[PDB]
């Protein structure tokens, strides 16, 4: 009934002093989805006598 | 790139297929587009690997 | 004296609810005619003696 996918990015960079042991930088993520719930029809009936 | 001297074929200094960098014919030297130049950040921290 | 041509309309579409059984839509028709009722003549007479 639906479809989805994900995005991610941005690992970062930082300076390193000798023996600094610097903290990490996060990478976020997100998703996008689509839904299907509607239909369309064309009926257009035809009579019998008018057909002959 | 947009100037008429480069674009018009009649002028002696004309180059075709000028999308990936072209030869300036006044002195015949190559010019190449580069995406990345420094951008001033209005008093942000010093650029990495820079020491006093 | 006459001949005729016939045209067909266009169908339009509508949304379907589950189990709706939607009412249909008409497609009109029309005709065109041409009548032919007149003749055009040009006539000239020349006498024998004036011809000689």
């Amino acid at each position: 009934n639906t479809v989805s996918n994900k995005y991610l990015g941005e690992t970062e960079i930082q300076v390193l002093a000798p023996g600094q042991s610097p903290a990490a930088t996060p990478t976020k993520a997100d998703k996008n989805q689509v839904v299907i719930d509607t239909t369309v029809i064309a009926r257009n009936t035809v009579a019998m006598l008018h057909d002959v | 790139r947009d100037m008429d001297r480069i674009v018009d074929r009649s002028y002696t200094l004309a180059d075709e297929s000028t999308v990936q960098g072209f030869a300036l014919k006044s002195f015949n030297v190559p010019v190449v587009p580069s995406n990345r130049f420094p951008k001033f950040s209005q008093g942000a921290a010093h650029h990495k690997l820079s020491n006093a």
